[PDB]
């Protein structure tokens, strides 16, 4: 009975995909396929610092005006960068649905990057990096990233090294900006109280004009040992399958089954056929090798013995997660924008039940062994990592005699 | 039945140490976790108790026979606490059976 | 071969099973072939 | 005991296969001549 | 449809609305929050929230914990100042063994000493982890000066209280505030009629109105706490209106006029925040209104340097809008952002069921958000002028944290 | 911060992949 999420194009390639509600208020986005991952080294920051500048003003509301607008109707605006999509977003009243989509075209085209702004955002991205380290989740998950994909554009942070920010320029930007916002790698997706054949003509009317135009797992392993940091934080990983493969579904359900450090968190994160598939946990020091030990048991365990009940457990733990419908609008969604990015397409919550019900013991244990046992995996420390243990420890419990 | 239960409790003789049963238990998992629950008056007594029980081993005494621990008064104190860590545990083992 | 390592390595016990019998037959020649070669080092001054 | 009963099954083949590795072992170490008799090799 | 709100002759409400949702969320509201406590038993409330997972007289811990997490529901807590509210949520096909859970651990806890007494080192860390951050710790400290006896009762037991809590002050708290004529039960995805008959089985033994709390008094004052952060988390707040008044609603227009916070992921979206700038600092309006009484005041964050005028600059805002100067644009763009911000909040799930809870426990009737719309819209711009000069006037508390050296004083400010 | 630098170049070591990963 959830609604299905209706996709049109249009000539430039931008998918429209909107998903009506009976909510009053919608969050209008655009997604773009491109983040970190397309960029090559000389360019490292180009997203993160065209994110920052693209609330600034534009060519035809010109600096603040343009966020005055935004607050004359009290809409929420936000925009993220991953390594693979960028999205700008507006939670807004259902009413007030065309003006922000007119907002959202200017931020994606006819922007206006000023110089003045460019100095005033490099030291507001220089100095958050500068104190961004002191995030250490952040730091150890760009250190896993790092020593995961070694020498490929997936090894970069999507912040990029402070040197790339300090040496920017406009016309760089406009190239990332010229380059990566095409029309066919763009969706504008509504979720909420939006119809969906007047989002499309005003899709028509305004952001008609956007212009139509591997990865290697290196298992190894970074840490910086410092010392003088009350706790560590540890991520383990292997290489996930990608966005397309239908056993991330089951992956799920295993990280699901595993839900001793002060904090453990599984993850399965996952880029255009490469991922990473593991654990970040955050420890004392005197404790780091035992949780790794116990980790390490749990994963083999489920390669190696898992049973019936557990597994149920984990569908239905999945289950009540991946629902999402009418979570949030804004979930709801980032939802429709990555799936029209990453798929192709928006799966129903009726297709994700029937890929979480076909689940069962036998090929979970056979999924896990496939990318969990015998798996050189890709370790990131930070902290008192003394007693971390090195690689051949980590490696040889990485199977079971 | 009553009275043969008497003759038997003196016929154990922990009572001659001024001991309680629930005292004379041996502690396994589930009786140190009731031990633990014990409120702290009710543990102190315990422990003075079985002090005194082990110094009187020691010197190869007795209490006075007016000292020692009546039949009909040792209070099963342990045993409400003790039937609660079973029944926890075996619920626990029946969940993990299933 | 992927096929070796998929069905003689990836389970432990194969992995031993593999080298218990490999051990079992790995006598044999390396016996016999040794002998031989011996006998041919010392081809003519032995018992015989 | 379904649970033990499924952890089983999952163990039973490599079990058997250690128990397996094992009895191969013996008949080679032992140099049994009675099973390794009527295998082709021979010792002599 | 919309929904449906019995009242039970016991006093119980029952609120239900059936949207056939996947998942359906069930929560349960009773006016038992911090401020029903006195001198003696301070810090119970913050054991109760952390005590949802004890063995229940009808379910043992190990079953209240693996029967939700079996069909991977959620039950979860959240305490006011004034109201608890404990809510599971799960598949529809398990809800009838997740009201039992709820219900169990709302009406019939057993709280064993030893639970209690295990509980208490998870009650401290989970103090200091709420007092990571500066926010937090400033807005106990502004509750703590600004009241005397009922909502000065802080959130987070205090450190001397723990070890000392009993299983009885909680038994006690239990017995005098969780009677059904306090109590609210509501169901997003359910039948009413279950809810209902599910009202019968529990939420029945206590019948009484519960033992009622002190009127919250003012008392003014201001606090500064050197901690060292550089930046001097201050708020400075006077009494307001209490959440029914109109007045209310007047003073929630004036923060939205003042600015509420950012809606971008940063300059000129307040009045504060606009009134010179060469320096980076946050500026907001601080409202908080409860049944009683009510905070409204401005909060900054700053360098501790600049400290000093930057409070200044932002009082002195306040004051403009104390002497008329404003415009109906702005009023206009605030009742804007005021009814977006309400329909955004009750656009999910679980803050629609948290709305419609503290809707039925405060008037025991639902407003909708459309009748809302209309009231806010009658807020009038000279009603805000006039809230406005309430805080102005009003005797001020003040809370101050970081490094204070130039942080002026309530006599300076 | 982290980001300054990148993963030293260990390719003169690196062999010449799950595809290669049973083989290796």
């Amino acid at each position: 009975s959830v609604p299905e999420t209706q996709v049109s194009i249009l000539d430039n390639g931008l998918r429209v995909a909107s998903e009506q509600s009976s909510h009053a208020t919608c969050t209008v986005g655009v997604w773009i396929d491109a983040g970190s991952r397309y960029e090559t080294e000389k360019n490292n920051g180009a997203g993160y610092f065209l994110e920052h500048l693209a609330f600034k003003g534009t060519k035809n509301r010109p600096g603040n005006a343009l966020e005055k607008e935004v607050e004359s109707i009290g809409a929420h605006l936000n925009a993220y960068s991953t390594r693979e999509h960028t999205a700008y977003l507006i939670k807004a009243l259902s009413k007030d649905l065309p003006k922000v989509v007119e907002l959202l075209a200017d931020i994606v085209q006819n922007s206006s990057l000023e110089d003045s702004q460019i100095e005033k955002e490099r030291d507001v991205i220089l100095r958050e990096m500068q104190e961004n380290d002191a995030s250490m989740q952040n730091v150890v998950f760009d250190y896993l990233h790092a020593t995961a994909f070694q020498g490929t554009p997936l090894a970069q942070a999507v912040e990029g090294p402070s040197e790339n920010v300090r040496r920017l320029s406009r016309t760089d930007l406009t190239d990332y900006l010229n380059r990566h916002y095409k029309a066919p790698r763009m969706v504008l997706a509504a979720a909420g109280g939006v119809e969906h054949q007047q989002l499309l003509d005003l899709a028509q009317k305004h952001l008609s004009s956007v212009s139509r135009v591997p990865c290697r797992f290196t298992g190894s392993e970074i840490r910086h040992r410092d010392d003088a940091l009350p706790l560590a934080h540890v991520a383990i990983a292997v290489e996930g399958p990608g966005w397309a493969n239908p056993d991330n579904v089951t992956l799920q359900v295993a990280n699901a089954i595993i839900g001793l450090c002060q904090s453990f968190q599984t993850f399965n994160i996952s880029y255009s056929d490469t991922g990473l598939l593991g654990a970040h946990f955050v420890c004392d020091a005197m404790s780091i090798d035992d949780m790794v030990f116990f980790l390490q048991g749990q994963w083999m365990r489920l390669c190696t013995s898992a049973t019936e009940s557990e597994v149920t457990r984990g569908k239905n733990i999945l289950r009540n997660a991946l629902v999402s419908h009418l979570d949030g609008t804004t979930p709801v969604c980032e939802d429709i924008g990555r799936s029209l990015l990453t798929y192709g397409r928006r799966i129903p919550l009726a297709e994700w039940e029937s890929r979480i019900q076909e689940v069962d013991a036998q090929m979970l244990r056979d999924i896990c062994s496939k990318y969990f046992y015998d798996q050189c995996p890709a370790v990131a420390g930070y902290g008192p990592i003394e007693q971390l243990p090195d690689y051949n420890r980590i490696r040889s419990g990485m199977f079971w005699l | 039945l009553d009275g043969f239960r008497k003759w038997y409790y003196n016929a154990a003789g922990f009572n001659k140490l001024g001991l309680m049963r629930d005292d004379t238990l041996h502690e396994t998992e589930d009786v140190k976790e009731a031990i633990r629950r014990l409120p702290e008056d009710l543990y102190n007594d315990r422990m003075f108790r079985i002090k005194r029980a082990l110094d009187l081993t020691m010197r190869h005494q007795i209490l006075p026979k007016d000292q020692w621990t009546k039949y009909e008064e040792d209070k099963f104190y342990l045993e409400p606490y003790l039937k609660e860590v079973i029944r926890e545990r075996k619920e626990r083992e029946e969940w993990a059976k299933k | 071969p992927s096929r070796l390592y998929s069905l003689l390595f990836r389970r432990t016990s194969t992995f031993a099973l593999t080298i218990a019998v490999g051990a079992l037959f790995f006598e044999r020649a390396f016996d016999q072939g040794a002998d031989a070669i011996y006998e041919h080092i010392n081809e003519g001054k032995l018992w015989k | 005991g379904p649970r033990y009963r499924e952890l089983a099954r999952n163990w039973i083949p490599t079990a058997g296969m250690w128990g397996t590795v094992g009895a191969v072992g013996l008949v080679w170490a032992t140099d049994w001549r009675l099973i390794l008799d009527w295998v082709p090799y021979i010792n002599g | 449809q919309d929904l449906e709100f019995t009242k039970l002759p016991n006093g119980l409400v029952i609120a239900s609305l059936e949207n056939y949702a996947p998942l359906s969320r069930i929560g349960l509201f009773v006016k038992a929050g911090s401020r029903y406590e006195d001198s003696n038993n301070l810090g119970t409330s913050h054991l109760l929230r952390l005590a949802s997972s004890l063995t229940t007289k009808g379910a043992s811990s190990f079953k209240i914990t693996r029967g939700i997490e079996a069909v991977g529901g959620k039950l979860s807590v959240t305490a006011t100042r004034e109201n608890m509210a404990y809510t599971v949520e799960g598949i529809r096909s398990d809800i009838e063994i997740l009201m039992e859970f709820l219900l169990n651990v709302t009406t019939a806890p057993e709280f064993r000493r030893w639970e209690v007494a295990a509980l208490r080192s998870q009650l401290k860390i989970d103090k200091a982890v709420a007092f990571q951050n500066s926010q937090t710790r400033i807005i106990e400290n502004l509750h703590d000066v600004a009241y005397k006896n009922a909502l000065a009762n802080p959130l987070y037991c205090p450190d001397y209280r723990m070890g000392k809590i009993t299983s009885e002050e909680l038994h006690y708290f239990v017995q005098n505030h969780f009677t059904s004529a306090r109590m609210a039960l509501v169901g997003l995805g359910v039948s009413h009629s279950v809810l209902k008959q599910v009202a019968e089985q529990f939420l029945n033994m206590r019948g009484g109105l519960g033992l009622a709390g002190a009127k919250a008094k003012y008392r003014g004052g201001e606090i500064r706490e050197q901690n060292g952060d550089n930046l001097v988390h201050a708020a400075i707040v006077a009494e307001s209106a209490a959440i029914g008044n109109a007045e209310a609603n007047a003073f929630s227009v004036l923060q939205h006029l003042l600015g509420a916070g950012p809606h971008i992921k940063n300059n000129t979206t307040s009045l504060l925040s606009q009134s010179g700038s060469h320096q980076p600092f946050d500026v907001s309006a601080f409202n908080a209104s409860y049944s009683d009484s009510g905070l409204f005041g401005i909060y900054t964050i700053s360098q501790a340097a600049a400290a000093g005028e930057v409070i200044n600059a932002a009082y002195n805002q306040v004051k403009a809008v104390a002497q008329g100067n404003l415009s109906s644009a702005d009023v206009q763009a605030a009742k804007n952002k005021l009814k977006a911000g309400y329909l955004m909040s009750v656009e999910t799930s679980e803050g629609f069921l948290s709305e419609i809870g503290s809707q039925a426990l405060a008037a025991g009737s639902y407003m909708p958000p459309s009748t809302v719309l209309q009231q806010i819209d009658s807020v009038a711009d000279a009603d805000v002028v006039k809230a406005a000069k309430k805080f102005v006037s009003g005797k001020k508390s003040m809370a101050a944290s970081g490094n204070l050296g130039h942080t002026p004083f309530l006599d300076e400010l | 911060s982290h980001t300054d630098v990148k993963v030293p170049d260990f390719s003169d070591y690196r062999r010449a992949s799950k595809e290669s990963s049973e083989a290796r």
